[PDB]
């Protein structure tokens, strides 16, 4: 072949997070969403087979899997923490997944609620043709 | 900081 590929993908990582009315019997004060998605509501479901975000050990059932978007997901706590993501794709080839350490901040009651928005560039240098076609309808 | 405590 003379020719040869590079495609590239972004994803955006982010998270809300407001200090409720009334905190929760545990004491949790917080409510927080957590999210990865494609920008401009882009479909990244053509690539991704699946997100798994990995909370704290303190929370029940702490690896939880979004197989369809949206890909998120949604608790109530009182600190913040270190929050493993993998995506998963739809590749039968390497790579299968990437992996992030995503910063799950809380800020203070009396603060403006979080809104944090972390943007990432995938880089797929001459993927196979079918995982090509997947990356290139999002 | 505008920051909660932390977990690990």
């Amino acid at each position: 072949m003379a020719s040869s590929c590079a495609v590239q993908v972004k994803l955006e990582l982010g998270h809300r997070a407001q200090v409720r009315k009334k905190p929760t019997v545990e004491g949790f004060t917080h409510d927080w969403m957590v999210f990865v998605r494609g920008p401009e509501h882009s479909n990244i479901q053509h690539f991704v087979e699946k997100v798994v975000f990995h909370l704290h050990e303190s929370f029940p059932r702490p690896k939880r899997v979004c197989k369809d978007p949206p890909y998120k997901v949604e608790e109530s706590g009182y600190a913040g923490f270190i929050l493993p993501i993998e995506v998963y794709f739809k590749n039968k080839e390497e790579p299968r997944k990437v992996r992030f350490d995503y910063d799950l901040f809380l800020h203070l009651e009396g603060h403006p609620p979080v809104n944090h928005l972390r943007c990432e560039k995938l880089t797929f240098n001459n993927p196979t043709e079918d995982f090509r076609r997947k990356l290139l309808k999002a | 900081t505008k920051q909660t405590a932390r977990k690990s």
